[PDB]
């Protein structure tokens, strides 16, 4: 596992590709409904302690 | 060059030593004067020809004779006690350290001498500071842990295992646990010994740490052995401020109430002796340990600084069961060595 | 066939070129001391003489005798490039004796790579002294880059600070070869990563995966085995589409169990992974961020102000996790409030955390 060098000592600022979304922030909404989710709905809910 | 000494003591240094006056009290017969011929074991203060330097059987002949009888006795005042056995540790540390013969007998030796030295890293402390000198101590320590770690990897590379490889490799990870570069040494050790029963005790002593979690930390240490428990006395003075630091950041409404925070819980999470240690630990930080309860206030918090001496903290020494001798040896004694 | 090869390094003296570095000197071609002394000044051809004598050493593979010629080539390299009065055309001639001495210096079996280390050291400690054209630092960024590299595979890293604050004040440290300068940062973010630092390492090893040639289609991929929990301790996780494009898909159901015990589990099937390229340690740090997405699966289901801590002590219990009572479930709390993940307070009378209400805890 060593860092192998590169092929060319120099190259333009287009030589270089990105994704452009890859490190996004989506995930902190408020989707209830995954199955996971769910399973807890069952635990949470069977020791008496249940809200909406 | 390997050494023909067939003796206990020096042969020529014990007589420089009784013109020159520099005995210990310890080792001498009964009316001063006289030194010692049965009991006078070397000083330390190239290495030529075979006096200073001993082979393997008669050193650990001494081995064997100081750890069955020297240090039990309670004889004479607790400032030598220590010094007489740092030094000759250390001289048989330097015997066999220049002397460039090993073996897994020779791995003993640095096992017994580094149990000496996580027990006084203990039991010493009270010591007023021209006696013990825990710089020093914990300087030493190192040094046999590092050489262990690379003793260690010879005999591996070679081919012969050892039963007491992964019990210290415990000890090297739990002495350093504010150098966070030693999470790279526990990716390189080998799997039978990552995978053993201790060094995962490390790993969650060092996730004691660095996530702040002080409840598996006193509870951990419960259930740990003695040389494991009393290793983690360092550490005692950064986890108890490190801990009550977010209890008293986290019951406050902005700056500027109270939350009355009961007693027998705070000696229940963190690990004290009882109330009177544990308000004499709280009233010099700041806060109000008063009447009935303890006090919160975010404002009337300060860091300390000067004076943080420690004290023994009793529940680590509740599991010594065994004596002072055994500890160190491991199981049994060898009796009567003449 | 001697006879050219005296001829292109009097060249090389005399025409003072560059290229001829990589015509003799560099071993990426095809490849007696008295006759050079007899023909050129010692401190310019011992280098000739030495070369001979372990491309021999070489040709009948012999590695020491080779450890010992690369040692003398630049201890009189130095001797000879301080013996030059401030030019810039013997830096070419740089480039070929130092990383040749990394491939040689780490086959000798460690000691030979801390002694490579030190006679190193000694060529740093003499090129980075004297001097906007005429400048014998310029391949200095090439040099700083083999001594992460050397100190990298021995494990003994304990203190690499004077040797990065050196380089880390300097005026032209946005101006070398380019080549060079993503194989720093790479280096100085392994080091952030390491001992508590992850936005250093975010931001110089981001510089790293935003630039790099997409030839070679193992750097980009290296450099994400090493940025992916940079990024997860940081917050922003990766996509789908990156890891589905570049066939990294064991980090993938990670990303689920950081998203919504499920990440023990999935740490556990692909174990034998994070060892060798020693991740494992760094990834259960993310402990305290599960536990705040798992603290906003309780928030969400349940949706008051004031909860009670005996359903996040069931919902610790259903994880099979060792000895979690309900002094355990007080405690990660207190430290979420602390760091700043959680707001609010733990009531202790009632025991129950009131949470705050306009924001409930800050994004990341």
């Amino acid at each position: 596992d060593e860092f192998e060098e590169f092929p060319a000592e120099d190259w333009a600022g287009l030589d270089e590709d990105e994704d452009a979304h890859v490190w996004e922030d989506n995930w902190d909404d408020d989707n209830v409904e995954d199955d996971f989710s769910n399973q807890l709905r069952a635990e949470l809910e069977k020791h008496g302690y249940k809200m909406e | 060059f390997v050494g023909t000494c067939l003796d206990m003591c020096p042969e020529k240094e014990r007589y420089m030593r009784e013109t020159r006056s520099q005995l210990s009290v310890f080792e001498v017969v009964p009316g001063t004067d006289q030194v010692d011929h049965a009991a006078a074991v070397k000083e330390y203060s190239e290495e030529p020809l075979p006096h200073e330097l001993r082979p393997l059987p008669v050193l650990s002949r001494t081995m064997d004779y100081l750890v069955t009888q020297i240090m039990d006795q309670k004889e004479g005042s607790l400032r030598d006690w220590y010094d007489f056995v740092w030094n000759r540790t250390r001289g048989i540390r330097k015997d066999i350290t220049q002397q460039h013969l090993c073996d897994p007998l020779t791995v003993s030796l640095i096992e017994k001498c580094t149990r000496f030295h996580i027990h006084c890293a203990h039991f010493m402390c009270e010591e007023p500071m021209s006696s013990f000198d825990a710089k020093i101590n914990n300087e030493n320590m190192t040094k046999c842990l590092q050489s262990l770690k690379e003793m260690y990897q010879d005999l591996r590379n070679k081919g012969v295992f050892c039963a007491s490889e992964a019990e210290f490799q415990g000890y090297n990870v739990l002495l350093s646990l504010n150098k966070g570069d030693i999470l790279r040494e526990v990716q390189q050790f080998h799997p039978a010994v990552r995978n053993s029963s201790e060094v995962k005790f490390a790993v969650q002593a060092f996730a004691a740490l660095n996530s702040n979690n002080f409840v598996r930390f006193f509870k951990l240490v419960q259930s740990a052995s003695y040389l494991n428990a009393c290793l983690l006395h360092c550490y005692f003075s950064q986890i108890r401020k490190d801990a009550l630091r977010a209890l008293n950041f986290a019951y406050t409404v902005s700056t500027q109430r109270s939350t009355i925070f009961p007693l027998d819980g705070v000696v229940r999470m963190l690990l004290f002796r009882d109330c009177e240690e544990a308000t004499d630990f709280l009233t010099c930080h700041g806060l109000t340990v008063s009447d009935g309860c303890v006090e919160l206030n975010r404002s009337a918090f300060l860091e300390p600084e000067g004076l943080s001496k420690t004290r023994k903290s009793v529940f680590i020494t509740r599991k010594l069961t065994v004596s002072v001798g055994e500890i160190v040896n491991g199981g049994p004694l060898p009796p009567v060595p003449r | 066939t001697i006879n050219q090869y005296l001829q292109q390094v009097y060249e090389a003296i005399d025409s003072r070129d560059g290229a001829s570095c990589a015509e003799l000197v560099s071993f990426k071609h095809p490849h007696p001391e008295e006759k050079c002394q007899q023909v050129l000044e010692p401190p310019y051809d011992e280098m000739f003489a030495a070369h001979l004598r372990c491309t021999y050493a070489v040709g009948n593979h012999d590695f020491i005798e080779a450890y010992k010629c690369q040692t003398v080539i630049v201890q009189s390299f130095l001797r000879a490039f301080q013996a030059h009065k401030e030019e810039n055309w013997a830096l070419p001639v740089m480039y070929a004796v130092a990383l040749d001495l990394r491939v040689f210096a780490n086959n000798a079996d460690g000691d030979m790579l801390e002694k490579a280390a030190e006679l190193l050291m000694s060529c740093f400690r003499v090129c980075a002294s004297d001097t906007i054209e005429d400048s014998k630092k310029w391949g200095m960024l090439f040099l700083v880059n083999q001594l992460f590299k050397i100190y990298f595979k021995i494990n003994k890293l304990h203190l690499c600070k004077p040797l990065i604050r050196a380089i880390d004040s300097s005026n032209l440290k946005d101006d070398y070869s380019t080549a060079q300068r993503v194989t720093y940062k790479y280096y100085v973010g392994r080091k952030a990563m390491f001992d508590s630092d992850f936005k250093q390492a975010e931001e110089y090893l981001s510089f790293a995966f935003e630039h790099c040639h997409r030839s070679s289609q193992k750097n980009k991929r290296m450099i994400l085995i090493y940025l992916l929990p940079v990024k997860m301790l940081l917050g922003h996780m990766p996509t789908v589409e990156l890891l589905k494009k570049y066939h990294l898909m064991q980090f993938a159901e990670v990303t689920r169990a950081v998203s919504e015990l499920l990440l023990h589990e999935a740490l556990a099937k692909h174990e034998a992974f994070f060892i060798r390229c020693g991740i494992f340690l760094i990834l259960e740090k993310l402990k305290i961020i599960t536990y705040r997405n798992l603290f906003k699966k309780v928030y969400l289901l349940l949706k008051t102000h004031q909860l009670s801590l005996d359903a996040f002590l069931v919902a610790l219990k259903f994880m099979q996790v060792e000895d979690v009572d309900i002094d355990e479930v007080q405690c990660i709390l207190a430290n979420l409030i602390y760091m700043g993940h959680v707001k609010g307070y733990i009531s202790h009378q009632h025991q129950k955390l009131v949470v705050s209400k306009q924001n409930p805890f800050p994004p990341l």
